[PDB]
């Protein structure tokens, strides 16, 4: 009769790209698009039960999430779970659901561990994944001939979801899986200054192609200190792994972005070093269905969720939730058409894997492994105006790097400096 | 530490980060 | 009337020191001893429910353990949880129970993580603990004046509960907390031969006082290759982190003997070797407990409890259960009920107790102070035998049978080279 969907996400905290305030309306938009498609779920109406993944402190936890999952399972006997998004919240839930033999859908849980389907069976990831970032990195290195060394620095506390650790974790494992290049890693604490004279030394000694995963303010300071040391485009290059583009402001209409813009006087010195700086983020969908989706998303969140959805890359998470739920519904429908019941997880999942689909985000392809291919844009500054703008794009499925608006990667010497120093490391 | 796939109730932090595979 | 005790341990697999085959009988012995003391739980009767922490594969898992925990919560509304002992099994359970506001008792879960106050509130550890190994190391390091550096090697088989990683983690963080010296660390894979030339190089480059946490066979091979390379008690020293004494055999010591004509070199090598294990309780009550344990397991639990250092875990489970039972009793004497987690737990913390294991002290943090024995070779016979003893609570070291730790150059080798590494 009616297909029950279990949701385990932040129902009250609205700071996460996957909070109910942002996903709820997106899901409503999805259930609505369902009732309007008679070719989807013949003789089935989708119901929805809600559970919070956040604890008393209001942060997503690895205790409330699975606990809420267990409770929704008993009281409602759902066919599918939605979320959670936090890595540590999702991990136990996906683990429970696989035992339960129930499919899990989420645009969060980007951690490498989730990729192991033997443990995370029936977990389909319809949003970004950090392993995929490794694909992009492999791509960049190939295009620019780097078959030796790279240095990754990452910052992160201990009492949080450790987002920058998982990002680097994905890059590290996938890149080494594909290029054999020696990758050096160094973790630091943003707040503690002791690490700064330590980091420079490490940058100066362990790499030339440098990837930094930190807060926008930390990447700034590092680029400033890099200048003083005499490290510039000449020999060094600095990638800021800013996936959700926190360093840039969105919906500028049509505007050259000032990543470092802070107005403290160091702006000229900043821009000098910000020449060796390139910013890696997720790619914003181009298709018109996306823009129209955001308008509906904004209005509906403001109208019934009491929240104001701002503009930004974080919006692809709720867009990916919307798409994922639709992608699941097509599959259930297909399963029914060939005489399979709705509780046939194993089948519904395989109908979803290794498949392409047209959702609000545009072209999305779930791989053989169960994870949506991720597209990334590489920003760079205009040699003449210095304002950062997308100069490169990477297809997740096609795995190809194609230029944008006739731009070419900036190189002081004209060519990329080698992942090897001029003479030797000693 | 990146032996990844250690999510196993990973909260288990620490430091120990060296090896060689 | 009814004090329900929820049990989450391996009910079918008997390879773990905390298996129900080994722990069940010991717990049954504890409940029985309870029934015989009128001074414990006036007017209350302890009941016990069982849930398996192991998955379909038969191994203790991060999924089955917590799931079983919830079943026992809804079906029985327990006052206390017993187990699990596996780290990745106990972590989520201890977390659920902390949320539920229910005390949890275990003799396993030695990981540093479980020691965190706010995260694992109401979790009392009555068995060994890995941070405590750091204490001993700190004490041992101070004693012989190693004021600078130490190298830690560790290997953990990928499909398991990473036993040796947690061990080294505890040592690493505690030593750094107390001595603030330089502790270098290196992980390797046992079966992988590519790592050996790297381990040796690693020893030579970054370590003099070395602690290895591996299988007995792995520790054997490394000592062979160590001497073969011209490394001996002269400037280097090798400690084997063998907590449950797998390389040895209790109750009645040839850890270097394998019978492959490699025992000549072995002994020469095992000259720089010293073995760290848990201290075997030598009090009479312990001995009498083992025999009763053996019989009860064989007769009602269908299993043969071999002698060994692993037996302290079920003995600790036994004492912990008695320790809790008194605290509840004590809570009841002053008006509290059995579901007063905080009250009962706090009565158990920072308290000394007399159990089959003997003197057990629960610290201010909720963990049993752990005693450790340092085995050493005989300059005469060459057989390893306890030469040192560390009192967990006293934190002081005492020699045994007036023995002396072997040092080839008279005084223990410096934890630093002549001109620097
Ligand atoms: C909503 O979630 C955020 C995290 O996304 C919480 O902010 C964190 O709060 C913790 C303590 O709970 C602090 O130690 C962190 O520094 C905070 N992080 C950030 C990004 O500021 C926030 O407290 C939650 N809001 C509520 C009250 O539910
Ligand atoms: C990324 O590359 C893939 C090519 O594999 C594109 O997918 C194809 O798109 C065309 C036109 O939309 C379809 O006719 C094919 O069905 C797709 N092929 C596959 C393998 O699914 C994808 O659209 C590209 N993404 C973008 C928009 O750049
Ligand atoms: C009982 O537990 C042991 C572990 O203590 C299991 O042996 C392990 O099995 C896993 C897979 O289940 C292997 O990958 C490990 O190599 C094994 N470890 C050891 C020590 O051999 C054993 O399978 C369990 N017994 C059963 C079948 O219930
Ligand atoms: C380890 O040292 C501690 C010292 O604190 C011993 O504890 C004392 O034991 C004696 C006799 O058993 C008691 O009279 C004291 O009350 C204990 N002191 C404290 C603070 O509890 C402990 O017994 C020693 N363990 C062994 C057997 O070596
Ligand atoms: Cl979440
Ligand atoms: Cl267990």
């Amino acid at each position: 009769s009616d297909l029950t969907v279990a949701v385990v996400l932040p129902l009250t905290n609205t700071s996460y790209p996957w909070s109910w305030a942002r996903v709820g309306p997106a899901v409503e938009l999805a259930l609505a698009r369902v009732k309007a498609r008679p070719d989807l779920l013949p003789g089935w109406t989708v119901r929805m039960v809600l559970g919070s993944s956040e604890n008393a402190a209001g942060v997503c936890s690895d205790t409330a999430a699975p606990l809420a999952a267990v409770d929704l399972k008993w009281e409602h006997s759902p066919a599918v779970f939605l979320g959670p998004g936090c890595v540590y919240s999702a991990a136990p839930v996906g683990r429970f659901t696989a035992h339960w033999r129930v499919p899990l859908l989420t645009a969060g849980a980007p951690a490498l561990g989730i990729g192991v389907k033997d443990e995370y069976a029936l977990t389909t990831r319809t949003g970004p994944s950090h392993v995929k970032l490794g694909d992009f990195v492999t791509a960049l290195h190939r295009r620019l001939g780097w078959e030796h060394q790279a240095l990754v620095l990452y910052a992160d506390r201990l009492g949080d979801d450790r987002p920058c650790f998982f990002i680097v974790e994905g890059l590290y494992m996938r890149v080494r899986e594909r290029l054999n290049i020696t990758v050096n890693h160094q973790e630091f604490v943003e707040g503690d200054p002791d690490h700064y004279p330590k980091l420079l030394r490490a940058v100066r000694r362990k790499g030339r192609v440098i990837y930094i995963c930190s807060s926008p303010d930390a990447f700034r300071n590092l680029m400033l200190l890099a200048l003083n040391a005499g490290l510039t485009g000449e020999d060094y290059v600095f990638f800021h792994l800013d996936v959700f583009g926190q360093s840039l402001k969105s919906a500028q209409g049509l505007v050259p972005q000032k990543p470092w813009e802070r107005g403290d006087g160091q702006d000229r010195s900043a821009r000098q070093a910000f020449q060796a700086a390139k910013i890696i983020t997720y790619k914003e969908p181009d298709n018109p269905e996306y823009l129209e989706f955001l308008k509906q998303l904004k209005l509906l969140a403001d109208k019934k969720f009491n929240f104001t959805v701002e503009d930004g890359l974080k919006n692809i998470i709720p867009a990916s939730f919307h798409d994922g739920l639709l992608l699941y519904v097509q599959a259930v429908t297909e399963t029914l058409a060939q005489g399979g019941t709705v509780t046939d997880g194993e089948n519904i999942t395989q109908r979803m894997w290794n498949r392409s689909f047209q959702g609000v985000t545009g072209y999305l392809k779930i791989d053989r492994n169960g994870d949506r291919d991720t597209d990334f844009s590489l920003w760079d500054m205009d040699p003449e105006t210095g304002a950062f703008r997308v100069v490169l794009n990477y297809n997740g499925t096609s795995q190809e790097l194609m230029a944008v608006s006739e731009h070419k990667l900036y190189w002081p010497l004209g060519y990329p400096p080698p992942d090897v120093p001029k003479c030797g490391f000693d | 530490c990146f032996g990844g796939r250690i999510d196993r109730i990973g909260a288990q932090s620490g430091l120990g980060c060296n090896s060689f595979r």
